[PDB]
């Protein structure tokens, strides 16, 4: 309830979905999409976000 | 010149990026600049052809 | 002949498998930090 | 003859299991340490 970490897990196979997230210091939150099921794995991604 | 290439694909859409980092997401019918028009949108194999002839694909060591 | 009414029953169990398949759709869940 | 329904019982019973036994996924697991 406190770090800049989240984990996640997929549940279904290529099932799609969106999500929220909402920083310290933003305003405004971050929007994402998440995508299962490719050719390749994000096993780790980095964000850099505006301010 | 710009090379394009497959973020995510599903039926219907497809997410690319560029080389300069710009990320855009195409349908069926959509206009790709330095390419031409779309004509078909394959799921599977990650094939996207192109009115100019050109398949775009997934970068070879990120894929 | 008899062939179309076996097939409307495993038919008729797998489109009703499919469409209350696609019936449920649920909540999103909110999560509050401090 | 008949020996392909008696095939379609053992082998019906062999693919449901396999198919059920392809269907589970379960949730991680996140342990944390002081």
């Amino acid at each position: 309830k406190t770090s800049n970490t989240l984990m996640i897990q997929a549940t279904k196979l290529y099932n799609y979905g969106n999500l929220a997230v909402r920083l310290r210091g933003l305003n405004t939150p971050v929007m994402l999409t998440l995508i299962p099921g490719q050719k390749a794995v994000d096993y780790r991604v980095d964000l850099r976000v505006q301010g | 010149r710009i090379i394009y290439y497959i973020q995510a694909v599903i039926p219907g859409r497809a997410w690319l990026i560029g080389s300069n980092g710009s990320t855009l997401t195409v349908r069926e019918g959509s206009k790709i600049p330095g390419y031409g028009m779309v004509k078909l949108i394959d799921s599977l194999q990650g094939r996207i052809l192109t009115s100019s002839g050109q398949v775009i694909k997934f970068s070879q060591e990120d894929s | 002949q008899q062939e179309i009414q076996q097939r409307t029953s495993d038919m008729l169990t797998a489109a009703t498998q499919l469409v209350q398949d696609w019936k449920q759709v649920e909540t999103q869940v909110y999560t509050e930090g401090t």
